[PDB]
């Protein structure tokens, strides 16, 4: 009932703001630890919007019009740049914590150095994740591409070490950022100092909301179908595009070093 | 008899400018106006020098044409080879606050100073594998603001005490004091045949003074404000000022008077640097616009711009042969261009 | 500046031995470090190259895989540990320091050297002329020829100038030539271009009598030229 | 004051050339070496 | 290239990494810059040109600088320090305080450079106030000869003669006797920069 046109048209919505996004950000960069979780965060944001047709095709035709090689390789890179982007906006706010609310150490860790060593062990994570996926990769008989108690395990795991730890991380962190910069002179007692910390407040706030909102359905509709038809399931996976879709931009065109 | 001392000293300044106005029978406007313009001079950054962590002020160039030396403000001094970038020498300084630096013509010691009142002459060439203090030259009152080698043995410094004064450095003491301005001394220059040399204050002024007498055979003012840089036309005879007030000056030293302005409507900051090339047709300034210009001496048209410093351009110097002009700027940065 | 080696002796062939260099006197870990090498008859052979921090290890083809060469900087010393010793071994070793840009001066300090005694491509650096009669108060002209020309694109031409006096470890006189070394005297001069290489004492005295050698530093590893003896 | 009127008395008398004089020098000396000067 | 020049490029990387790490020894450094007419002597540790001195604090490095008319021609060295430790007397000799903060306060290097005003001389000034009245330099006051009330109105005409009062913050406190009291309040005050440079750093704020 004229659900699958617009359910598909947003996914090509999506794509191509996603496409668009993350070939604008990276053009300046081609020297700070923010510009450098930034690139990386571009990089997963790109390899996870690339995968619209093996999602779009088997959602348009139920069954997987595609070679085996596909659903390994496919599924090793929704795993691993999922996990990478998920771990770099972690390792962004726990960098701002580290900026504001210690500030004489953050001279000495925040260097690009540790920044780069702290991007190359989340590659490492990922790419754990990654093999795992690889490993496990096969059809089955329609034709449906995944993986063959330890389904449950995984969804587990995955729900553990891909949501509930990165979204304390950001509350706790952001939470007590935004608590010293509440109680800091050069914004306490004005106006232009005032309206700064409530920009730095709503785009806090934004970015926790929509990371939660964004990614929450999808994790609750795995959780749920393990231990009017699929059009949900679809819609989850929506939004879960719309989240690599849309961090590139609160993460470089709200930032006032891009 | 103050008022009649007073009265002697404006008629004597009365006559001198009546005879400097004697003097002026034609501009140079008027015989410069026939000569061919020199066109478009673009230069390219061919090299690019990094290592400087803080602010650049000073560079001084070699008899060779290759060895550099600048100083910066974490406290260092670092010669560089300038064909292949390489850092020929680090030399820690005991005071961060470097204004000047020096190189030998020999290419045996470098000079260097600033706000601890200190002339540090180093030397290069040693028995060990490294770079020691030879002399500490004290006495002046105020910071170092330049000094310029005439030989192994001598130097002339300049200071914010208003003086200037020249050192035998072995013997380390004062030679000679040349005294007469009133504002701070701020740059130097040295003849070719290093028997004289002029200096730029902030009193508005420039003063001749002969090497081996000790007195100022002729002060120049035609300026508005603080006179930052100072150079010698390659005759010579001449010689050209920059200052605050976003103006350049080309006086000489026969007619005592003033010769040519630089300006331009569009220039409004500060001169901090200005040296000409080896023909003396053509004079680069460094400004506080975050780039350089470049006029034609003979006629005063900007001839170019010298654009890709992020900061203001704190030094510039132009090499024995030509071949190259070298700009450090507070960006950290150093950039030979040609 | 003082070089002074320890170690040598007698050693059985397939035998070990360590030599050691004490430094004094100078930056010892900004200079790069050379062993060279003489038979007891016969002359210059390099032997291996440590440069300042370690970055980089050299050694000759004949002591490749038997000899290691090392330095200790806070200890201001440099080592050279032999192993599988032959009987073409026999020679005495002396530690060479050099720093290293355009301008500076390699090789310009040589040690004492220790002797060891032990029982039972490349750039060939010529000098055909040997034992040579001179007179005091005359001119000599020292020839030398290369097999590859030593002129790089840079202008620097590497031909190095040593004297081995009776006795006495070698000097430097001549670094790249026209360029003389500190502590002598205004009478030798360089000259050459390529393949031809000569070195020329204007007026020759009773301590310029001694056995003159050639070296090549344009590329590794460092072959040196039988000398020239001079004799009143 | 004396030091004063001594200096601009010793800098009154001086030999000044003609202003076109000076100008014209500044002419000879960069055409005798404009061909040596590599920047412009 | 040559063996010669290749060893060059070796000691200049061994250069590179020298100074690298000089720079990561000294990235712990604050600046300090110490003004004033008048108690310059009574803040360090509570011809010859510049006085380096150099005391740490919680982890902090802190190097303060005395320099001590026409400052405007070595004030360019000063462009990018941390702070500028200001002293004042209360019981001062105050119209050359206020023109120096004049000169000072609305720099064109020292907009965005943060002041710690320290008003010293503070049982002088209690000893002074009850004495001398406020009209003595300032027949605006018209107030109590308390000392608290006199030291805020002091504190006027110093802390509101700045321009710009968004970008830069100036930090007042009465010089204490409790040793481990002013090095305090300037850490805290350069931890404040130190949080904005962070701040800038990241590009959040
Ligand atoms: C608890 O969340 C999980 O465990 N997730 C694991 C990865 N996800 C997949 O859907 C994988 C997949 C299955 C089947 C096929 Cl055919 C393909 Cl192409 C991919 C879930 C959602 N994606 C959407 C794009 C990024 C996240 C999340």
């Amino acid at each position: 009932p004229a659900i699958p046109v617009i359910i598909t048209a947003v996914y090509s919505v999506v794509f191509v703001v996603g496409l668009v996004g993350n070939s604008l950000v990276m053009f300046v960069i081609i020297k700070t630890a923010t510009n450098i979780y930034i690139f990386n965060l571009a990089l997963a944001d790109a390899l996870v919007t690339t995968t619209m047709p093996f999602q779009s095709t088997v959602y348009l035709m139920n069954s997987w019009p595609f070679g085996d090689v596909l659903c390994k390789i496919v599924l090793s890179i929704d795993y691993y740049n999922m996990f990478t982007s998920i771990f770099t906006l972690t390792m962004m706010s726990v960098d701002r914590y580290i900026a504001v609310c210690h500030p004489v150490k953050a001279l000495d860790f925040r260097t690009p150095l540790k920044a780069k060593i702290i991007n190359i062990c989340i590659w490492l994570l990922s790419s754990s994740v990654g093999i795992s996926a690889i490993v496990l990769g096969g059809t089955k008989v329609v034709i449906e591409c995944s993986l063959q108690w330890w389904d449950l395990f995984m969804k587990i795991c995955v729900f553990i070490f891909a949501f509930v730890i990165p979204v304390l991380i950001i509350i706790v962190c952001y939470t007590l950022m935004i608590l010293r910069l509440k109680s800091v002179r050069l914004l306490s007692g004005s106006r232009e100092k005032d309206r700064n910390l409530r920009r730095i407040t709503r785009l806090v706030l934004v970015v926790v909301a929509v990371f939660v909102v964004c990614w929450t359905p999808i994790h609750i509709f795995i959780l749920v179908e393990a231990l009017a038809a699929l059009s949900s399931y679809y819609f989850c996976i929506a939004l879960g595009y719309t989240n690599s879709s849309l961090n590139p931009i609160l993460y470089a065109f709200l930032d006032e070093n891009f | 008899e103050l008022d009649q001392l007073r009265q002697e000293a404006e008629q004597l300044k009365n006559q001198i400018r009546d005879a400097r106005k004697a003097c002026a029978d034609a501009t140079l406007s008027q015989i410069t106006n026939n000569i061919d313009p020199v066109g478009r001079i673009q230069m390219r950054t061919r090299r690019t020098l990094r290592g400087h962590l803080a602010k650049i002020y000073a560079m001084h160039w070699g008899t060779d044409s290759r060895l550099l030396v600048s100083a910066s403000q974490d406290g260092k001094l670092i010669i560089w080879d300038s064909y292949t970038t390489n850092k020929v020498h680090a030399i820690p300084l005991r005071s961060s606050w470097v204004m000047t630096c020096a190189y030998a013509p020999s290419g045996n010691y470098v000079a260097c100073g600033g706000l601890d009142n200190i002339c540090s002459i180093y030397n290069l060439k040693t028995r060990e594998g490294n770079v020691r203090v030879s002399r500490e030259l004290a006495g002046h009152t105020g910071y170092l603001s330049c000094c310029r080698f005439l030989d192994d043995n001598q130097i002339v410094t300049s200071s914010g005490d208003t003086t200037c004064a020249l050192w035998d450095i072995e013997t380390g003491q004062q030679t000679t004091t040349f005294t007469g301005h009133t504002g701070d001394v701020m740059s130097l220059s040295l003849a070719p045949d290093t028997r004289l040399f002029v200096s730029g204050a902030c009193d508005a002024s420039a003063k001749l003074w002969d090497v081996r007498e000790g007195m100022c055979r002729q002060t120049f003012t035609g300026h508005e404000s603080d006179i930052n840089a100072i150079c010698f036309f390659p005759n010579g005879n001449a010689f050209a000022t920059g200052s605050d007030d976003a103006t350049c000056r080309l006086f000489d030293l026969r007619a005592d008077q003033e010769l040519m302005t630089y300006s331009h409507d569009n220039i409004i900051c500060g001169i901090t640097s200005v040296s000409f090339s080896k023909s003396g047709r053509l004079l680069l300034a460094g400004y506080d616009d975050f780039n350089c210009n470049v006029w034609d001496a003979l006629k005063a048209d900007r001839a170019g711009v010298l654009a890709g410093h992020d900061n203001r351009v704190s030094c510039l110097g132009v090499t024995d042969d030509g071949m190259a002009v070298a700009t450090g700027s507070w960006d950290s940065f150093l950039k030979i261009w040609n | 500046v003082q070089l002074v080696e320890s170690g040598g002796g007698l050693v059985q062939p397939g035998g070990s031995r360590k030599l050691s260099c004490s430094a004094s006197g100078f930056a010892f870990s900004s200079f790069g470090m050379h062993w060279v090498r003489q038979a007891p008859e016969k002359g210059l052979e390099w032997v291996a190259y440590i440069s300042s921090g370690s970055g980089t290890i050299y050694y000759a083809d004949t002591v490749k895989g038997r000899f290691t060469i090392s330095r200790d900087d806070p200890k201001n010393t440099l080592f050279l540990q032999m192993t599988s010793l032959r009987s073409e071994d026999t020679a005495m070793y002396y530690c060479v320091r050099s720093i290293y840009y355009y301008g500076s001066s390699p090789f310009d300090f040589w040690g004492q050297g220790t002797t060891l005694t032990v029982s039972s491509s490349d750039i060939v650096m010529t000098q055909a002329t040997s034992s040579v009669p001179v007179t005091p108060g005359e001119s000599v002209s020292i020839s030398c020829r290369s097999s590859k020309s030593l002129l790089h694109s840079n202008g620097n031409t590497y031909l190095y100038w040593f004297l081995q006096r009776p006795g006495q470890s070698p000097q430097l006189l001549i670094y790249r030539m026209s360029n003389l070394a500190s502590g002598v005297p205004d009478r030798f001069s360089g000259s050459g271009s390529g393949t031809a290489f000569t070195l020329t004492i204007s007026r020759l005295e009773a301590e310029d009598v001694g056995v003159y050698y050639c070296m090549q530093h344009l590329e590794y590893p460092l072959t040196f030229g039988a000398g020239t003896k001079l004799e009143l | 004051a004396r030091k004063l009127v001594e200096q601009l008395k010793m800098e009154a008398n001086i030999d000044r050339i003609k202003v076109s004089k000076a100008a014209a020098d500044l002419m000879a000396y960069c055409e005798a070496h404009a061909k040596e000067d590599p920047l412009l | 290239v040559s063996a010669e020049d290749k060893a060059a490029a070796e000691r200049s990387k061994m250069i590179d990494k020298n100074l690298r790490e000089d720079a990561e020894r000294d990235a712990r450094t604050v600046k300090l810059l110490l003004l004033g007419a008048s108690g310059k002597a009574t803040i360090v540790k509570q011809t010859t040109g510049i006085i380096e001195t150099q005391f740490s604090f919680k982890d902090l490095h802190f190097r303060m600088f005395d320099v001590g008319s026409e400052r405007k021609k070595w004030i360019h060295c000063f462009e990018g320090v941390t702070c500028i430790i200001f002293c004042a007397a209360l019981s001062a000799r105050m119209h050359a305080s206020l023109k120096l903060f004049d000169s000072i306060c609305n720099h064109k290097y020292f907009s965005d450079t943060s002041i710690v005003l320290f008003l010293n001389k503070k049982d002088i000034f209690q000893e002074k106030v009850t004495k001398v009245h406020l009209s003595i330099c300032f027949p605006e006051y018209t107030g109590p000869n308390t000392f608290e009330d006199a030291g805020n109105y002091i504190k006027n005409q110093f802390l509101d003669l700045n321009l710009k009062k968004e970008d830069k913050e100036i930090y007042s406190h009465m010089t204490c006797s409790t040793d481990t009291q002013n090095v305090k309040f300037v850490f805290d005050a350069v931890t404040d920069i130190i949080i904005k440079e962070n701040l800038k750093d990241c590009g959040l704020f």
